[PDB]
């Protein structure tokens, strides 16, 4: 379509550091029956940990993106029902402006 | 379509087209009509050859 | 990153509700046949049962999923030690050339560098890949329980477009690999290829 | 697992070896020696028509979902006129189109069905 | 439930790429690696998951532990 | 500045878009009675939600290069539009000034 | 339908019932295996009334023996609405099970009026259960459940699914 | 002409109202599934029939 | 930058117009630096010859120099294209279409 664009890709390491600094507990310390309600934050399909307060993390990530601290092409999705927070930074994703 | 709230079964949200061609189509009706037209075109393309094979 | 380690991983549910759907098996890269999930979990360091169920099912109250998992444990009870599971996997791999350690090294290599490659080069794989495989099996069971619908291929968000960048990237990767191999052939062939 | 049943010292999985002489159902780790007596006659349940998972996914902030629809049905036990509703989350074909609601100020699930209550108290 | 199979594993005291047989009694979970040239047997246990490839290879591991032949 | 996004097909599953800025006015949500009953205009569905997250920059940006040169494509039927999009690449004209 | 029965309604329904294929799995809610050494009573108050109903009928029969009595209960709870829809009673399903299990499964019946459509079954194993409720392997009961829910044709013609009567 | 456009609009509105009533009945579990079809298929069949009648 | 090496041995800056008229590929050379680390034979009897560290001790690295890997075809208006920075007054000076 006219306004459609295709992502070219970005390094996920800065976003992973952001996530870690913002309370993303690593998998190695994860125990399902101690934090059953925790989400599953991950980037590019690599389960990177779990966050117990997804709403605040999502607000921070959106604010950083809209501020430019995160490349705008970086796509993030929160599945409130499935308790999963997803992020994609690779190339080939077709997106649109809104 | 991402302009409707989840779990909506209303006629407008599932392909119904209230307007006429004289009156026009709203963007959602336009897209649904495009869906239907694409279905028709694919069917025609398939028949073009399947019917010929049956003929032979 | 460029190697792309492209090797499909499949977790399969067999038979049907009144048949081999009791058990679950997975396919590993460069392995002759599939293996049950529980042996793989024990090979990754999750020895006791329950803990494997901790990894797979994330809510003990979800009794249906543990019911579905019953036969996996009923079949994996035979193996109890990590090296035993590694021996099992490596032996299933290929011919028993490594008679000394019973192909332990082969199984370790496969599960470290070819099993779920998008996480690799890290001894923490033992836990990370185990958790991800648990997630895989959880999704499989959720679909099998009709909790979630079958995944749709047509979803345009599940697709990617290879524009000029990636296409030229893979083409140039192949050509550069050929060039480097030719340079190595000239090195090996010609003594003092250094200067030439 | 309708209940919790694991060896306390091995965490392995127990299976029903009934004790014939005592006529008591007994459990003991196959690879260990710990021995535990059955605490309930239930050992197996296969549920064909299920009333589980209909409301799966209700979380502490389901209301924050923008996509879900909102209505004004009065919360039965709160009288709040705001809630967010949805249909059953199980994907069995024969599932009814009954609606499930959620009181945004109470986390209480009420259904539109005229003959059955919420999943937890249907 | 009795399984006997010839496969590609070599014949050790007997030097042949295809001369390796076996017997597998699953009722008693017992069996033996049977050498159609070098002969006698290699008795040991069987596991419910013991596929004939697993039979051959694990029992061959046991053979090296004993430094015997393939049957 | 945080005024527009880049929404991917995967992210647009979690959002609620408004077709046009007029869909946001409180009047449509509340004012059910109005004198603009011109029977010559498209029947547009009323204001249905209030949790909008984004708004379309404009419809008709869902069209491609060959489609967006059709006058009144929403008064045709889709097969005609596809035929025109295919046959607009055969129209004789000046492809370059040089 | 035959010329003398075509013009009518309920006879068409009777033909429909005679043709349409229906099994226990179409009317069963859930199947549960319970531990209950007592062959004449139960530790479950819920099934006590049903057992008492047949305690005066079945356990009062001549030549009482425990060869058909086991400590395992294969309790199937049926669907009243489904049975009503198919015009099925506890009778029909019971004697179909008997046909498939002439003497290999002792079967107890729940009264049709009861809100709990229950088929209380016990394993049968002569020479071991003759005077004891020995702990039969549960896998035997699971296989029995498979046979009941798959290989039992309550009524109809095999390979004939829903039959739609129309005018 | 205007009068027939208003009549068409009233026809479509009546069809929409009938579809809404069927939706309310189905969501209240009071709808009875047509024999040979589960609840959802019966509801969809009724809705599509009403909309087609409206168009005709 | 894009260039053409004539049959006479003289390299000449190549522009898209000439490339199209003369049937020349529009491409630019790929020069890379190649470190050259040489470990002369140590000839040290014992475990020294089994150790590559002793060979490292014989390290003798020479100048690398830019080595011509090949030619990468370049798409027009890209960052490396001659027309990327050209303005309108230059676009038709190069006989290219604005
Ligand atoms: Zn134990
Ligand atoms: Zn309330």
């Amino acid at each position: 379509s006219l306004m459609s664009c295709i992502s070219v890709g970005t390094d996920p390491m800065p976003i992973i550091t952001f996530l870690s600094e913002w309370g993303m507990e690593p998998l190695e310390d994860y125990v399902p029956h101690q934090s059953p309600d925790a989400t599953r934050v991950f980037v590019n399909g690599v389960w990177h940990g779990v966050h117990r307060n997804p709403a605040r993390l999502m607000e921070t990530l959106r604010t950083l993106r809209r501020k430019g601290d995160i490349n705008p092409e970086v796509s993030m999705i929160r599945d409130i029902r499935e308790k999963e927070l997803k992020i994609f930074t690779d190339a080939g994703r077709v997106y649109r402006p809104l | 379509l991402p302009h409707f709230s989840k779990d909506d079964y209303s006629p407008e949200s599932k392909g119904f087209v209230e307007n006429s061609y004289l009156r026009g189509l709203t963007p959602q009706e336009f897209f649904f009509h495009a869906m239907g037209g694409r279905e028709g075109l694919i069917d025609t393309a398939v028949k073009t050859a399947e019917t010929g094979y049956i003929q032979r | 990153k460029g190697s792309r380690f492209i090797s499909t991983l499949q977790v399969k549910l067999y038979g049907r509700e009144g048949s081999s759907a009791r058990t679950i098996k997975a396919t590993l890269p460069y392995i002759k046949q599939d293996i049950p999930i529980v042996i793989i979990f024990r090979a990754l360091g999750i020895i006791p049962d329950g803990e494997i169920l901790e990894h797979i099912c994330y809510d003990v109250n979800d009794w249906q999923m543990l019911e579905m998992l019953k036969p996996c444990v009923e079949d994996g009870f035979v193996i109890q030690d990590r090296e035993t599971a590694l021996d099992f996997i490596g032996r299933r791999g290929t011919a028993l050339g490594i008679k000394k350690e019973k192909r332990i090294q082969y199984a370790k290599d496969i599960l470290q560098k070819e099993f779920l490659p998008h996480i690799t080069q890290l001894e923490g794989f033992e836990s990370r890949k185990a958790f991800f495989l648990g997630y895989m099996i959880n999704r499989l069971l959720l679909c099998a329980l009709d909790r979630k619908d079958q995944d749709d291929r047509d979803h345009f968000g599940k697709k990617r477009l290879d524009l000029a960048g990636p296409l030229l990237a893979q083409l140039f990767k192949t050509l550069f690999k050929k060039l480097t191999k030719d340079i190595f052939r000239y090195m090996q062939r010609t003594v003092e290829e250094a200067h030439d | 697992m309708t209940t919790f049943r694991f060896c306390r010292d091995c965490n392995n999985m127990l299976y029903p070896r009934e004790d014939k002489e005592n006529n008591r159902l007994l459990f003991e780790c196959r690879t260990c020696s710990y021995v535990e007596e059955a605490g309930s006659p239930l050992v197996y349940r296969h549920e064909l028509i299920t009333n589980i998972g209909e409301t799966a996914g209700v979380v502490q902030d389901i209301g924050s979902d923008p996509t879900l629809p909102r209505s004004d049905r009065e919360c039965p036990k709160c009288h709040s006129r705001e809630n967010v509703f949805f249909q059953s989350q199980q994907r069995r074909k024969d599932t009814s189109m009954v609606l499930f609601f959620v009181c945004l100020s109470c986390s209480h699930i009420f259904t539109s069905d005229q003959k059955n209550k919420r999943t937890q108290f249907s | 439930l009795v399984q006997k199979l010839d496969t590609k594993f070599n014949c050790l005291f007997c030097n042949h790429e295809k001369s390796v047989s076996c017997t597998l009694d699953k009722k008693n979970s017992i069996g033996t690696l049977s050498c159609k040239i070098c002969g006698q047997s290699f008795q040991t246990r069987i596991n419910s998951l013991s596929q004939p490839v697993d039979v051959y290879s694990d029992w061959f591991d046991a053979v090296e532990e004993v430094n015997s032949g393939r049957g | 500045e945080g005024l527009v996004e880049y929404i991917d097909a995967e992210e647009e599953e979690s959002i609620l878009i408004a077709m046009q800025p007029e869909d946001l006015e409180p009047a449509e949500a509340n004012e059910e009675n109005d004198l603009d009953v011109d029977p010559a205009k498209r029947i547009r569905v009323s204001h249905h939600a209030t949790t909008f997250t984004h708004c379309e920059i404009h419809p008709s940006m869902i069209l491609g290069v060959a489609a967006s040169i059709i006058p009144f494509p929403d008064h045709n039927q889709s097969p005609r539009n596809t035929y025109q999009s295919a046959m607009g690449k055969q129209a004789m004209g000046v492809f370059l000034t040089n | 339908l035959e010329p003398g029965h075509a013009a009518d309604q309920e006879q068409a329904k009777l033909i429909r019932s005679a043709i349409e294929h229906t099994t226990l799995k179409s009317v069963t809610i859930a199947s549960e295996i319970y531990y209950d050494p007592d062959p004449r009573s139960t530790v479950i108050p819920e099934d006590e009334e049903i057992i008492q109903l047949h305690f005066s009928l079945l356990d009062e029969e001549a030549e009482q023996s425990f060869d058909q009595q086991s400590p395992w209960l294969l309790r199937l709870e049926l669907d009243r609405a489904a049975m009503n829809d198919k015009d099925l009673t506890m009778g029909q399903v019971g004697e179909r099970i008997k046909q498939t299990f002439k003497n290999d499964l002792f079967v107890i019946w729940s009264e049709d009026n009861d809100e709990k459509l229950i088929i209380r079954c016990r394993v049968v194993r002569p020479k071991s259960l003759d005077a004891e409720t020995e702990a039969e392997e549960d896998h035997m009961l699971k296989k029995i459940e498979n046979t009941m829910l798959e290989n039992i044709t309550l009524r109809g013609v095999e390979n004939i699914e829903r039959v739609v009567m129309m005018k | 002409d205007g009068p027939t456009m208003r009549e068409i609009t009233e026809t479509i509105a009546e069809a929409k109202k009938k579809v809404l009533d069927v939706t309310k009945e189905a969501q209240a579990n009071l709808l009875t599934a047509k024999h040979g079809m589960t609840l959802r298929e019966s509801f969809e069949d009724n809705v599509v029939r009403f909309l087609n009648e409206a168009r005709d | 930058k894009p260039m053409v090496n004539e049959s006479d041995g003289v390299t000449h800056a190549l522009y898209p117009q000439e490339a199209r008229l003369r049937n020349l590929t529009y491409s630019s050379g790929l020069f890379v630096d190649v470190k050259k680390r040489t470990y002369e034979a140590i000839d040290v009897p014992g475990r020294e010859l089994k150790y590559e560290l002793i060979a490292e001790e014989s390290e003798d690295d020479s100048e690398s120099g830019k080595v011509f890997i090949g030619r990468l075809p370049i798409m027009l208006r890209s960052k490396n294209c001659y027309l990327s920075e050209a303005t309108e007054s230059d676009l038709y000076k190069l006989k290219e279409c604005p």
